[PDB]
Order: structure tokens, then sequence, then C-alpha cells
């Protein structure tokens, strides 16, 4: 039983468009229904729904423009609920009017306040220009003084005045000083002179001065007025904010019920309208599940609606290219996306998304086999499931930041793996973790067997352990023995092994990929597929590929160190496998009559090949011809397939060496890391020792961070990502399909 | 979760519903027919009767 995708129907349905507008709400909320356009070739005006999505955009607008002068207010207003109720009465046409109401009517107080500032400012001018203080910014006030000797200089008198603790500058709008210089002039040329001088000048020396009581009085008047019209307008302003925040409420709930309204009469446009009656009929591409739970939810649409139209869906048994729908959850979800990144899946295609789920960590921490970090990379994870409800229900504008928290879940598995590696590979930090079950050698049998103070000489020298003493053997009850992250040769003792550890691994994902195509060519009723596809494939692998891997195990126990001198090589002898060449002497072969079966397996590879290089486009024509095709571009087909097939296993071997070539570049890293970096930080002077260990292992961490726990955890993804999306899939994982977007009461905030 | 005969069920009802709509769009038809000739009827019989009446 294999996860595959769900069944869209080609059904039609027809009903009454007030029970259509009550379905599509309903259909809506429920979200499980994919409509599909019935008139490709009409346009929004042709739809008739124009005049309903126009007042939707307009009332939009006018909200959205409400909306943002209340947030620049910084209004509380919490949009906390009632969105749900989601209804959609004509009569909401009459609500956005009373709220256009509202935006007129912001609007004309903002106007009228602003209009009202200014005068209060000019006002304010008027209080201090009333003996008088004239008006001026006072920038260069030298040099208006200068221009105003040089139209005449020394004719009258230039009286000063000064305004003490000025407030807000109508323009500037800060507080400054201001000091003025208002002339008395006789002339009229002199008055259009200095006109025309202020007016260049930053100044305000518009109404002329007066001493009689009579204008003082008048200016009192004025300034009494000024106040009451400053009251009047922090009236308006608190009214309008209590306004505001009433309408932000109650517009924050009905925008979004505005939006679905919006959203109904989009998917309403999306429809063919009858001739006969007032109706519409629909398409929708639904499962059976689905369709059983539309026929109840259909009957509560039309219930809603008063006319309960029965509303008849008709299930079609034409079969149109359905989109691939994949049911995902809160886990799930992240590992379908990083499969849908190659592609969508073919219709009723072996979904890959399940084995990812495992595959891809266990890929990683293959790549990623350091306990350490593995811990590390877990605790992030779970710092992020923590904040879980708060990063949900909250605003998150970091793209990245959501990326990494919507795939948390898959590091937090990724991490698991990692400890499980890195825990058999003992490696956490280039530390290796002791069980007590150290026991590969035995030292005191090592001084015994001729090795008499050999730590004298030891001053200039390594010496390596025998293999096979009589005295040491035995292996080390669960991963590698701890001695070995300590030796100068764990570059070939280990680097060999995970070597043939990454190719082993590599064949056998291949050989499973494969396999399910096995259960792909059965659904879809292609025997040929397998005849001559499958089964020369497998076996082409398995001959040169399984062979190879069952020879890796046969050389670990089948030759001891008894044969190490001389000790055959699977690599030369997988190389004179393929060549055909067998010398009599001079190579010891892993088994008698190895011979024999390299040149078998090879021979019968080749076998192989014609059914898969030729024979299904030649069958293909035999049973074409019989029945009544180009065969030419057939051939063509089947024979870069067959290409890309057998070369590609042998690059695909190559690209899971990624496996090795990437766990071997951290374990580089670790060791120089820790090497390079806290090793050195220790000294036997013990307080220069410790306080050095406290600075130099701080940035030791930030180092671990910055290059292993980011960037290598980074790239290991891409490249676990990549074996995936090229090696794995390709294997069976083929075809592209359509994306499933059925109708969904997405705007909820 | 419809039967064939199900499916066909409802589409009876909804032919049912459009003859429904057909005798009520009818009947209004010939309700303002009858309108129509009331009134000219009326009209006609009052204003020659009238006519002779006035002669004689």
């Amino acid at each position: 039983e294999l996860f595959r995708s769900e069944e869209m129907t080609l059904a039609q349905l027809f009903l009454q468009s007030e029970a259509a507008y009550c379905c599509v709400s309903e259909l809506e909320e429920l979200g499980k229904v994919q409509f599909r356009d019935l008139n490709p070739d009409v346009n929004v005006f042709q739809r008739k729904f124009v005049n309903e999505v126009r007042r939707c955009e307009e009332m939009d607008r006018k909200l959205r423009f409400v909306e943002k002068e209340i947030r620049k207010a910084n209004i509380p207003i919490m949009d906390t609920g009632e969105n749900p109720e989601v209804p959609f009465p004509r009569d909401m046409i009459d609500l956005e009017a009373n709220f256009e109401k509202i935006e007129n009517e912001l609007k004309e107080i903002n106007t009228n306040q602003e209009a009202l500032k200014r005068n209060f400012l000019e006002l304010t001018e008027l209080k201090f220009i009333l003996f008088v203080a004239g008006v001026i910014n006072r920038e260069r006030i030298p040099t208006f003084e200068r221009m105003l000797w040089r139209v005449c200089r020394g004719n009258v008198f230039l009286r000063q005045a000064e305004i003490e603790n000025p407030l807000e500058d109508p323009v500037t709008g800060d507080y400054v000083h201001k000091s003025v210089f208002i002339i008395f002039f006789q002339g009229d040329q002199l008055k259009n002179r200095v006109k025309k001088i202020c007016e260049g000048f930053r100044a305000s020396l518009y109404p002329c001065p007066e001493t009689p009581q009579e204008r003082k009085e008048m200016a009192s008047g004025v300034n009494t007025r000024i106040d009451d019209l400053q009251m009047v307008l922090n009236q308006t302003e608190d009214h309008r904010q209590r306004v505001l925040q009433a309408a932000a409420k109650n517009i924050r709930v009905w925008f979004i019920k505005v939006r679905k309204m919006k959203a109904i009469y989009h998917t309403l446009n999306l429809c063919n309208i009858d001739v006969t009656q007032k109706c519409l009929i629909a398409e929708v591409w639904c499962p059976v599940t689905d369709l059983d739970s539309i026929q109840f939810a259909l009957r509560r649409g039309t219930e809603h609606s008063g006319s309960t139209v029965p509303s008849i869906l008709n299930r079609m048994q034409t079969n149109q290219t359905p989109p691939t729908y994949n049911k995902t959850n809160k886990f799930t979800h992240g590992f379908q996306n990083i499969v849908d990144a190659y592609g969508i899946g073919t219709y009723r295609e072996i979904n890959p998304a399940p084995y990812t789920v495992i595959t891809f960590p266990f890929l990683f921490a293959v790549m990623f086999g350091d306990f350490g970090h593995g811990i590390l990379m877990t605790l992030f994870a779970v710092w992020m499931v923590l904040r879980e409800s708060r990063i949900l229900s909250q605003k998150n504008e970091n793209e990245m930041f959501s990326m990494v928290f919507s795939g948390r879940y898959i590091i937090l598995l990724m991490g698991l793996f990692s400890i499980y590696t890195g825990l058999i590979y003992n490696d956490c930090f280039s530390k290796s973790l002791n069980i007590f079950g150290s026991s590969w050698s035995v030292r005191p049998m090592f001084t015994i067997g001729n090795w008499t103070e050999e730590t004298l000489l030891g001053s200039s020298v390594l010496q390596l352990n025998p293999a096979i003493p009589g005295v040491f053997g035995g292996p080390y009850p669960f991963g590698i023995d701890p001695i070995w992250n300590i030796a100068t040769n764990k570059l070939t003792f280990l680097n060999s092994f995970k070597m043939k550890m990454s190719v082993i691994l590599g064949i056998i994902h291949m050989l499973f990929g494969v396999s399910l195509s096995l259960f792909n060519h059965i659904y879809f009723k292609k025997p040929l597929n397998i005849y001559f596809g499958f089964i020369p494939e497998i076996i082409f692998m398995s001959s040169l590929f399984g062979y190879l891997v069952i020879l890796i195990f046969y050389k670990w126990t089948a030759y001891d160190a008894h044969s190490s001198r001389n000790a055959p090589s699977l690599l030369i002898h997988f190389i004179n496998m393929f060549l055909f060449s067998y010398p009599e002497s001079g190579n010891a072969m892993l088994y008698s009559g190895q011979k024999g079966i390299q040149c078998f397996l090879i021979v019968v590879a080749m076998l192989c090949v014609p059914w898969m290089l030729l024979f299904k486009p030649l069958i293909l024509r035999h049973q074409y011809l019989r029945k009544k095709f180009d065969f030419g571009d057939t051939m063509v087909h089947q024979a870069i397939h067959t290409i890309e097939y057998c070369l590609g296993c042998i690059s695909n071997t190559a690209s899971y060496l990624r496996l090795w070539a990437l766990s071997l570049a951290h374990a580089q890293l670790s060791e120089v890391l820790w090497t390079m970096v806290i090793h050195i930080g220790l000294h036997v002077r013990s307080l220069a020792g410790g306080l050095g260990l406290f600075f130099i292992f701080a940035a030791f961490a930030t180092l671990t961070v910055a290059i292993l726990l980011i960037m290598e955890g980074l790239s290991a993804f891409l490249h676990a990502l990549r074996l995936h999306w090229v090696e794995f899939q390709n294997k069976f994982y083929t075809g592209t399909g359509f994306k499933f977007l059925p109708f969904s009461f997405e705007h909820i905030r | 979760a419809l039967s064939d005969a199900d499916v066909q069920k409802q589409i009876k009802h909804m032919m049912a519903f459009i003859e429904q709509e057909a005798n009520e769009k009818a009947e209004e038809i010939d309700a303002k027919a009858e309108e129509e000739f009331n009134i000219e009827k009326g009209r006609l019989v009052q204003t020659q009767r009238l006519k002779i009446m006035e002669y004689y």
C-alpha cells in the first residue's frame, strides 16, 4: 500500500444563481472543491460579475484608506473575531456606504483640522503681533536688514521686538526664537519695495501696525475666538478618535468578510451561465470522500439560501488530467514542499514524501554525522517549537525565519538522526564516546612482544600497533573503536570504512527507488514497462552494483591481517571485472573461481541491454501494425532513456560519494577547528589556562556555530536534498501534474 | 452518495420547478391580458354609449 494522490472528478453541477450564491459561500468556507473555468473566452465584463467585483474593489480601497489612517494613529483595535461568521447580504452595499461616509467624514475633518490648524497658527502670530512683536523666521536677518538699507539706507527707524518662548513654527514645526524689525513708511514706493523684500525674505509682515485702541480690541477679540476654535478642533479630534476606534474594530472584521465576498464573486465569475434558467453550471474536481462531504455541504448551503434549490451535481464518467492533491499535516507539509519544489508529481504517481520523511534526515545524518552538533541542531529546532504558538500568532515579515520555522520539524528530525550517526562514529566535537569497551589491543602485551623501553625512542617515533600479534583483536561493542579518534592513521582506517559505506548505501537507495517503479508500473497497467523496462534495468544494476557490494562484505569477513601483504584490492578486481582482465598470477583473488563469476556477470549485464535498448519500440511496432506511432522517434526516446539509466547508475553511484565526501569534510572541520582553537587554549599554568579556556572556548563555540551548525548543516541539507531529487526520484518519480487549488477560506486575517 | 435513481429524482425535481415557474409566469401574463381586456372594453362601451346617448 503506497500513498497516492486523491481523485479530482469531472462532475458538473447545475443550479439557480441564488442557490449558487449560498453554495459558493458554503464551499469556500469548506475549502474542499476545486472549480474549473467554464468560459475561457469570456472576460470579466463578459462574465457580468464586474459590477459586484467593482463594488468590492471600491469599498475595499475605501476601507484600506481608512485603515491606513487608523494605523497611522496607533489604535489598539484587537480585531479579535466575528470574522468567521462571514455573511454576504446584498445589504453589504449599504454597509459599504455607511463606511464610505466615515471615510468622507474623516477626510473632511482632517482637511478642516489642517485648515483650522493653519488659522490657529496665524492667530497665534497675531497674539504675539499684538507693544507689537512682529513675526519673522530670522534665519538671516542680518541680510534682511542690509537689503532694506540697500534699497534705502538709514532712512527710517527699525523697531525691534522679540517673542519670548516661541512655540512650534507653523512651517518649520519647531520652536525657535523670533524677533522682528518693523518699519512704518510714508512712501508707497518703499512699501512696495519692502513688500517684495519681505516676500523674498523668510518673514510674516502682512498686517498693518495700528496704535489705536480699537485694533488692540480687535486683536483681543480674535485671540479669544481662535482659542475657541482650538477647543473645537480638540473636540472634533477626540470624537474622530472615538469613531476611528469603533470603526477599526467593525472595519477589520467587515474587511475580512468583504474579502471573502470578493472571493465568492470571483468564484462565481468562473462558471457558465445557463440560457434555459437563470442558473449556473460549474465543474469541480474532487475525490469521492470530498464529493460526499460536498453533497452534505450543498444541502447546508442551499438550506441557508431561501430557495433550497436541489442543486444537482452530476458525476462525469470521463476523466480529465487532474491536479495532484496530497494531504499533509503540520509535520509532513514541510516534506511535501521540498518534494514539490522539484516538481508536481504525476496523477496517481507514487508519492515520494512518505519516504522522504525518513530517507532525507538519514542522508543528512550521514552527511552531518556529528553527535555534538546534532544535539545543538535539535535544541535550535526545539526553541522554534517552544515559540510555535507565539510565532504563529504574530507577524513574520522575515521570510528566512519563516522558512526555517516551517521546516522546524524537519530540522528536529535531521538532528535526531545526526545524533544517531554521530554516536556510532563516536564523534562529539571530535570527542570519542568511551563505553569502557575499547579492547582493540592489549598494551601490556605490546611491551612483552620484544618492545622494551620503546617509550625512549618513542620520543621521535609513533609506531603503528600490529594486527594479529596473537594478543590483539575483538571489535568495539558499538561503533568505531574510540582509539581511532586519536590515531595518526584514522585517515586510512576510518576514511576507507566511510568510503565503502557511502557506496553501499548509495547503491541500496537507488535499488529502492527502482523497486518502487514496479508498483507504479502495476498501477498504470503497463506490463511492457516491466517486461522490457524494470526487469532488464534491475538485472543490469544487480549484476554490476550489487555484486560489488557483496564483495566488499566478503573482503571484510574473508581475509584477516594474515594476508595483509598484497591483500586483494576490491578496486582493482572491480576494474578487472569490467575489462575481462584475468591474470593467471601476480594478484590474489578474493575466492577461487572469481574470474568465472566476474566474466559471467558482465556478459549477462550486456545480455539484458537489448531488451531495455530497443525491444520496447520493436514490440510496440509489432503490436501496433497488427492492431492496425513514429517508430524512429520511439527508438530515439528509448535509446536515450537506456543511456541515461545505464550511465546514470554509474554517475549516480559517484553522486552518493557525497556521503563520504561531506562526512569526511565535516570530520576535517571538526578535528581541525578543535585542534587549532581550543587545544591551543590549554596550558600547564593553572589560572592562565582556566582563563584562556574561557575566552578561547567562547570563540570556539562561535566558530562551531558559524562554520558547522549553520553553513555546513545548510550545505548537507542541500546535498542530501540533491540526492533525493536527482538520483532517487529519477528512478520512479516521473512526469508532472497540476497544482491542486480548491476553493478555501484563506482570507482569515 | 447518490445513485442514478437519486440524481434522476433531483433532476425530475428541477424540471418540476421549471414547470411551476412556467405556470406562474403564464398566469401572470393572462391576468394582465384580462386587465387590458376589461379596461379597454369599459372605455369603449362608455364612449359610444354616451355618443349615441347625447345625439338622442
